[PDB]
RNA sequence: GUAUCAAGCUUACAAGUUAUGUAUUUACUGACCU
RNA sequence: CGCUUCUCGGCCUUUUGGCUAAGAUCAAGUGUAGUAUCUGUUCAUCAGUUUAAUAUCUGA
């Protein structure tokens, strides 16, 4: 209801709550409610005020570890090359924060990118089996 | 700090120099600026801890009293294993108050 | 839901190994890294064997491991760099037996990144500086010093930043009291990425760069940077100063290179190949090892290539300038990742896959017969210097260190009709592969055998004196036969010897120096050389029950209990005491023990009674015949034992179902009885001697040896049947052993391997054992063997015939046809000399039907050159009768990089008659590799890759019935449970498919949200599905409660199915789990998931009974995260949440490090949890006793 | 100002329409600050 | 059928009373960084700049 509320102050305080909660229940098996609340945190990325954007950025970098970098990367996808620059640069810097926060955890979390006419975009090493 | 966005950190390589905090900023975290759950000592570079800059607080630059710490929230987010978080600049805070 | 991790056999594959004086003495020790496990090994030189002294879990990956010697110091210190950004320096303390964390320092963020260091490591050999290095952009230098407490000090990390620059391998240059230099291979790639022409990325050759640390100016500067016309992989330190020409050696494809700056030119030597070996279409040849050695007169390098050919590299310089380099063929070994050559003639080779080896250097130097060449002699046309491989002349096989890595496929099966199940494990790579059967017992080996008739009850062991080793006589009695055999050669019944008394004998012992006390119906014998017997023992009638034996004092009883002693005098003959209790009988058994000091009685009496009671009494002349402490037992003991196993007197009663383990102490008795279970015949607890100490064998339906291996209480069984008795044995035929038979025979047993748990027995193989299945009727195994870059033996014979053809064809007019026929008739063992390698794109494969009992080639079916097997399953169809069928998935022209297959086949086999041979039935084509076979409802389901197809038998070929195309990229495994089909994607996750009975449709109805790169799978319940990945995670996905199966078939929910499943646990191990199986490991225990990893580690996941156990072990691991941090600096919660976050899983391997700390931390954790550390240890080992081994 | 619980005193008696730009407030946030 | 008067109800000021000297007296806050919202206010056809697409300029 706080993230559903019309004012942005409720949403930035609730993002602080979800941040401190994600830093509190890390490693306990409470990823369902955090995935519920991040579905309401994620439309609040588009705000341009500095306090609410640093609050939701702290919430994203706190939820990066608790539910896993995989859900964060899936939330980042189909928003990287979006033609509107205002969503584009913000989603790229969220991807930069996730990249510097946990790089190797994203290695199992990348999707597949098929080949073009010239280059080789397939990670052939993870493709075969024994 | 997160309170004043115009402050920038030093972000160079951290050595064995243990950071200090003044009597006004005792217990404060450097990144999240909190009071609870200390986990990791603060390591700063040799350029920010040299000569007259020894025994000096990280944020305000006053005389240090207690040791500086990281929080567990900065520990599990690994904001302690980055560059040295020594605040270098001082702008629009504790400067114009001297002129007033 | 709530699972608990416990390892049984830990990791065995070695990634890094180092040698040095870690204990601080003259002898050298080995420190190896198993990836996750850090181990210390001691090569005991007198016997040649290897004894592991300490093994620890660092809870991370060890990316860099290197030891250094301090300047003016004796003990070598360890530098470990890991996935975390915590570089750690370690010192082995021999007193407390733990790796002391000397200094842990932060240098960057964690994880196996490209940016942060940890990947490569170098150190100055004098011990002044150490460089840790990443792949790119940063290399950090620590300065090592010592202050006046003889203590190590480390300054700030120096910077060597160089953007857009790769790092290939870093090494340290030995300088004598000069500024230390670090050599590394670097490569710039900004002109390779900014230029799209492609040729700029071809002339971007390697540059060897020297970094000089000015300790006077406190910075790192790029001193030299010289290019390479070849591409090198790693470097070799050359010792110098006052020792020789200080420099670096550069290994490269078909070349070895010396460079050293200033005036010495680039000395190049081509690498010698074999004579006409069939592995070189266009391939190169590199090294894998360096193995530097300094014998205090010269220095050499025992380098190793990727085939196992050891090269003796020796530098000989007339001036300070280098003249030329030279090398020669030394020996052949299995291929190793790292060597550790040792002082006093030892060489430890740590293979990348399979068992490790320790050889003894028999002939060093070897400059007598071998025609070796050099570099600077004018040789043209390639390398031009070949060699013929040869068997062992310089090294001899001494130790074969057992290693289950690589575990590629595993099954828990009871094929051998044992009470406990067995592990069938695929292992090895290529020619060194083996199917290994694993039991729970110990390695009991037989040396001799006899044919003792009748029905013997027992066998007793006695020596001449306390100091000898021959153990002159060995007596066997049942009621009335004496039968005191000679222990040595020609085992046969005896005449009247110097120790023999009468025939109905019942006990023997050595009481005095040579005085033997022997017990029979007319009881007392006291015989050393004169037969000084005093056979009174008459309180009227009763004379035969209940002997008991100690070496200094005697207790014997009659119908009764607490009775006579019948000691000896220290300078005379026997005596007696007249103080009797007379004990309304109730007697079952007696057993005691004695201490080696003591001029007194100096023991403790233990008696067991017919009623539910035992009684232990100290019988000192003060407080004599007065009971000390009381008892409790449920049914009846029927056995006793007292033992001392440490370096607290370990009382052991045992009952007909279970055994106990008390901790009796000498003034006061705090028992604290540990409990364990064992038809269930009454047990027998007998004292034997191994390794220098003593131990207990408690015997039941099967035997159970309880020995203290550095205060851990290993109660491991024996591999044989029930043997009804146990007694010690010592002779020159075998030094220590156990004669243990009361059933119609006689054997000599030996316990060679004692520190481990499992019994490795290996069956050799030819190629890589991909997977196998289990034939339930007349139990056999059907295995598929598949190697990329390998030939089949028909193609090998054709290639050898071609070699002979061009050797007799190329200028044979001048002739040697003996060389061609000599190459033909001499077939080299590929397991020793290395398997040949078939270029690129070839796929050798065979199918092997094997009896798992004897391990013979019962059936072998070969394939052609480009045909590889990937999936096999036995099944019984529904349209036909009872006869079995084998479906084999074969691929042709698969070529891996880049992947472009050219269609595959499915073979069908009949398996006549009982499973001893295998007949071909038909061969159907398919467009993509069938890497999954699954029997289901009397038919087969095959995952072609994006296509799941249900098949049926046809007399010409297989006929499909359905086809599904909405499944993702490529199929990796299909397992069935009934009415549901679990489809493993190779990339994303599991997919639930419903097969219809009225229709034939394959309709997907459920999927998962996380990409995982799933490899193997297992089924636990009707809804829960477990799985593992290539990376090391173990995941369990559980469906929502509704999940309606009846879905008849365009929008999906998120680009797929609609019923999204949830995950109840994600877990990280660090090693690729390739076999998950839900089973029960012991009879009487409970179900537990068994996972077998890739690097030899075997673990289990255990469910919790109630919530209080989950809460208690969660508090235990939460306290041990804070009190006992890991060694590499990697956080335990961050390591178990490495890729995916941990969920409701307690790592019990961290919890079992509670018993390794000092009692201060144990007292703190136990008083925080309001318990005692014995109670916490008992609650900890209840899970391993009930659910595990 | 109230609802309970004794002594003080009292007869000892009668007796079967979204939106922009700016002049311009009002509120809100950052544990902002001698 | 219309008209005058009376009674009953549906109801649109009810504030604690009135008077003495309106009965007598009272009510301080910053400085920094940023944001939301009111009042005031105003919104002719090619080519390219720019923008996710739109909305300033030059052109006849
Ligand atoms: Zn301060
Ligand atoms: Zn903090
Ligand atoms: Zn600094
Ligand atoms: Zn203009």
């Amino acid at each position: 209801d706080a993230l559903m509320d019309r004012d942005l102050v409720h949403r930035q305080t609730a993002s602080a709550v979800v941040q401190h909660m994600s830093l509190g229940v890390y490693g306990f098996g409470c990823e369902d409610s955090l995935n519920h609340l991040l579905n309401y945190v994620w439309p609040n990325v588009f705000e341009t005020s500095p306090h609410v954007i640093q609050a939701v950025m702290g919430a994203l970098e706190g939820l990066r570890v608790a539910i896993g970098p995989c859900r964060m990367l899936q939330y980042c996808l189909q928003g990287l090359f979006h033609p509107a620059r205002k969503v584009r640069d913000v989603y790229w810097k969220i991807y930069n924060s996730i990249y510097i926060g946990s790089q190797d955890a994203l290695i199992a979390h990348y999707p597949r990118i098929y080949n073009d006419d010239k280059n080789t975009y397939i990670r052939y090493e993870l493709d075969y089996i024994l | 700090a997160k309170h004043h966005p115009d402050l920038i950190f030093c972000r160079k390589q951290a050595g064995v120099a243990i950071g200090r905090l003044c009597e006004k900023c005792d217990g404060k975290c450097v990144i999240c600026d909190s009071y609870v759950r200390p986990c990791t000592l603060v390591r700063i570079c040799d350029e920010c801890n040299y000569g007259s800059y020894q025994g000096r607080c990280v944020i305000c630059g006053g005389p240090g009293v207690s040791d500086a710490y990281y929080c567990k929230e900065c520990t599990i987010q690994e904001k302690d294993r980055d560059g040295c978080p020594k605040i270098v600049n001082l702008g629009s805070s504790k400067t114009d108050l001297f002129y007033e | 839901m709530f699972l608990y991790n416990l390892t049984l056999q830990r990791a065995t594959g070695i990634s890094f190994a180092i040698h040095g004086n870690f204990s601080g003495t003259k002898q050298q020790e080995i420190v190896v890294s198993r990836g996750k496990i850090l181990e210390l090994l001691r090569p005991d030189p007198n016997t040649g064997k290897v004894h592991t002294l300490l093994t620890v879990e660092v809870f991370g990956v060890i990316r860099s491991l290197m030891a250094f010697r301090l300047t003016g110091g004796t003990k070598d210190y360890i530098v470990v760099g890991s996935d975390s950004g915590r570089i750690v320096i370690l010192e082995y303390q021999p007193s407390k037996n733990m790796f002391e964390k000397i200094h842990q320092e932060t240098f960057g963020k964690s994880g196996c990144r490209r940016i942060v260091p940890g990947q490569f490591l170098a150190v100055d050999p004098k011990g002044r500086a150490v460089m840790i290095s990443a792949i790119e952009k940063q290399k950090l230098v620590y300065i090592l010093n010592r202050d006046a407490a003889a203590r190590l000090t480390i300054s700030s990390p120096l910077e060597a930043h160089k953007a857009n620059t790769l790092v290939y391998h870093v090494v340290g240059v030995d300088v004598g009291f000069e500024n230390p230099m670090f050599a590394c291979l670097e490569m710039d790639y900004e002109e390779a990425d900014n230029d799209p022409t492609g040729e700029a990325a071809a002339n971007t050759q390697q540059t060897l760069t020297f970094y000089e640390l000015d300790l006077g100016l406190n910075h790192v500067v790029r001193k030299y940077s010289e290019p390479l016309e070849e591409h090198g992989n790693f470097l070799i330190t050359v010792p110098g100063g006052s020792d020789g020409p200080s420099g670096v050696l550069i290994c490269s494809e078909n070349y070895i290179t010396y460079k050293n700056f200033g005036d010495q030119p680039d000395i190049r030597c081509p690498i010698p190949r074999r004579r006409n070996d069939l592995d070189d279409p266009e391939r190169g040849m590199i090294f894998v090892c360096s193995a530097t050695h300094k014998t205090k007169s010269m220095f050499f390098f025992l380098a190793q290539t990727e085939q196992g050919d050891i090269f003796k590299i020796t530098l000989e310089t007339d001036e300070d300038m280098v003249t030329e380099i030279r090398l020669k063929y030394f020996d052949t070994v299995p291929v190793a990742a790292a060597m550790c050559v040792l002082k006093t003639g030892f060489l430890f080779v740590a293979s990348e896959f399979g068992n490790h080896y320790l050889y003894q250097i028999a002939h060093l130097g070897d400059d007598d017969e071998e025609p070796e060449f050099s570099s600077a002699m004018p040789l043209e046309e390639g390398d031009t210097f070949f060699f013929q491989p040869r068997p062992l002349k310089n090294l001899v096989l001494v130790d074969e260190l057992d290693s289950l890595s690589p575990i590629l496929f595993c099954q828990i099966a009871d094929l051998a009709n044992e009470d406990t199940p067995q592990l069938y494990v695929a292992c090895g790579r290529g020619p060194r592969s083996s199917l290994r059967v694993l039991r729970h017992g110990l390695e009991v080996s037989e040396m001799a055998v006899s044919e003792l008739p009748g029905n013997p009850n027992a066998v007793w062991t006695v020596r001449r004196h306390i100091e000898d080793e021959f153990d002159a006589y060995i007596i066997v009695s049942f009621v009335n036969a004496t039968l005191v055999l000679s222990i040595g050669e020609t085992v046969e019944e005896v005449t009247d010897s110097g120790f023999l008394g009468t025939t109905p004998t019942l006990s023997c012992s050595l009481l005095g120096d040579d005085a033997l006390v022997q017990v029979y119906p007319d009881g007392i014998r006291h015989i050393r050389a004169d037969k000084r017997v005093n056979e009174w023992k008459t309180p009227g009638k009763k004379t035969i029950v209940k002997c008991a034996v100690n070496q200094r004092q005697v207790v014997i009883a009659l119908t009764g209990g607490e009775l006579v002693y019948f000691e000896m005098d220290p300078s005379g003959q026997l005596n007696e005491y007249t103080e009797r209790k007379e004990m309304s009988a109730d007697v079952v058994c007696m057993s005691l023990a004695n201490v080696p000091p003591g001029e007194q009685r100096s023991r403790f009496l233990a008696v067991g009674l017919v009623d539910n009671t035992v009684r232990i009494i100290s019988l000192d002349p003060s407080d004599c015949l007065q009971p000390l402490s009381m008892q409790a037992l449920p049914a009846q003991p029927e056995s006793l034992c007292i033992v001392e196993m440490g370096g607290f007197l370990y009382l052991n009663i045992g009952l007909q179902n279970g055994v106990l383990l008390r901790t009796v102490l000498d003034p006061v008795t705090g028992d604290l009885s540990d409990t364990r279970t064992r038809g269930s015949r009454p047990v027998k607890l007998f004292r034997v001697r191994m390794q220098g100490q003593e131990a207990v064998l408690a015997m039941s339906s099967r035997s159970w040896l309880s020995y203290s291996y550095q205060s851990r209480f290993h109660l491991t069984p024996l591999s044989y049947e029930t043997l009804e008795f146990a007694s010690g044995f010592a002779s020159e035929q075998c030094p220590e052993g156990i004669v243990a038979i009361s059933t119609n025979t006689l054997r000599i047993l030996a316990l060679e391997k004692l520190g481990a748990v499992f019994n490795q027995v290996a069956f050799p193989l030819q190629y890589t054992p991909r997977k196998f299945v289990i034939h339930p009727e007349s139990n056999n195994l059907i295995i598929i063997e598949t190697d990329h870059n390998a030939y089949t033996e028909a193609t090998k014979a054709q290639r050898k015939q071609q070699m002979a053809e061009e050797m007799v064809e190329a200028a044979g007019e001048d002739l040697a046809a003996e060389m061609a026929a000599a190459f033909l008739n001499e077939n080299l063992p590929e397991s020793i000399f290395g398997a040949p390698k078939a270029g690129n794109g070839q796929w050798a494969s065979v199918i092997r039907v094997m009896n798992p009992i004897q391990g013979n080639t019962l059936d072998l079916v070969q394939l052609e050159q480009n045909e590889a097997a990937f999936s096999v399953a036995v099944c019984r169809f529904s349209n036909t009768g009872e006869d079995w069928y084998v479906l084999v998935g074969v691929a042709k022209d698969l070529i891996l990089n880049p992947r472009s297959v050219a269609g595959g086949f499915v073979y069908t086999y009949k398996l006549v008659n009982n499973g001893e041979k295998l007949e071909f039935l038909h061969k159907t084509p398919v467009e993509e590799v069938p890497a999954a076979i699954a029997p289901f409802q009397g038919r087969v389901l095959i995952g072609v890759g994006k296509l799941l197809r249900v098949y049926d038998l046809g007399k010409k070929k297989l006929l499909r019935k359905c086809e599904n195309k909405h499944i993702a990229n490529y199929i990796s495994g299909i397992q069935t449970i009934g009415h549901r089909v679990i489809v493993s994607d190779v990339q994303e996750s599991f997919i639930w498919v419903r097969y219809k009975r009225n229709e034939n449709q394959l309709i997907i109805f459920a999927d998962d949200t996380y990409p995982r790169w799933v490899t193997t799978a297992s089924l636990l319940d009707y809804d829960t599905v477990a799985g593992a990945d290539k990376f090391g995670n173990i995941c369990v996905v559980r469906l929502p409660p509704n999940t309606n199966d009846e879905v008849d078939e365009d929008r999906g929910l998120l680009n797929g199915a609609s019923q999204k499943a949830e995950v109840i646990m994600n877990y990280h191990v660090g090693e690729t789990v390739l076999s998950l199986q839900k089973t029960t490991l012991i009879p009487g225990g409970s179900e537990s998931l068994v996972y077998t990893t890739l690097s030899g580690g075997i673990g289990i996941l255990v469910p919790f009974t109630s919530h209080e156990d989950h809460d208690f072990f969660q508090h235990v691991e939460m306290h041990l995260r804070s009190e006992h941090p890991p060694l590499c600096g990697r956080d335990h919660l961050s390591f178990r949440s490495y890729y995916f976050p941990v969920k409701n899983v307690i790592d019990g391997d961290l919890c079992e490090q509670f018993n390794s700390m000092e009692p201060n931390k144990q007292k703190n954790v136990s008083e925080e949890l309001d318990r005692t550390p014995p109670e916490v240890s008992k609650k900890l080992e209840d899970i391993r006793t009930r659910y595990a081994f």
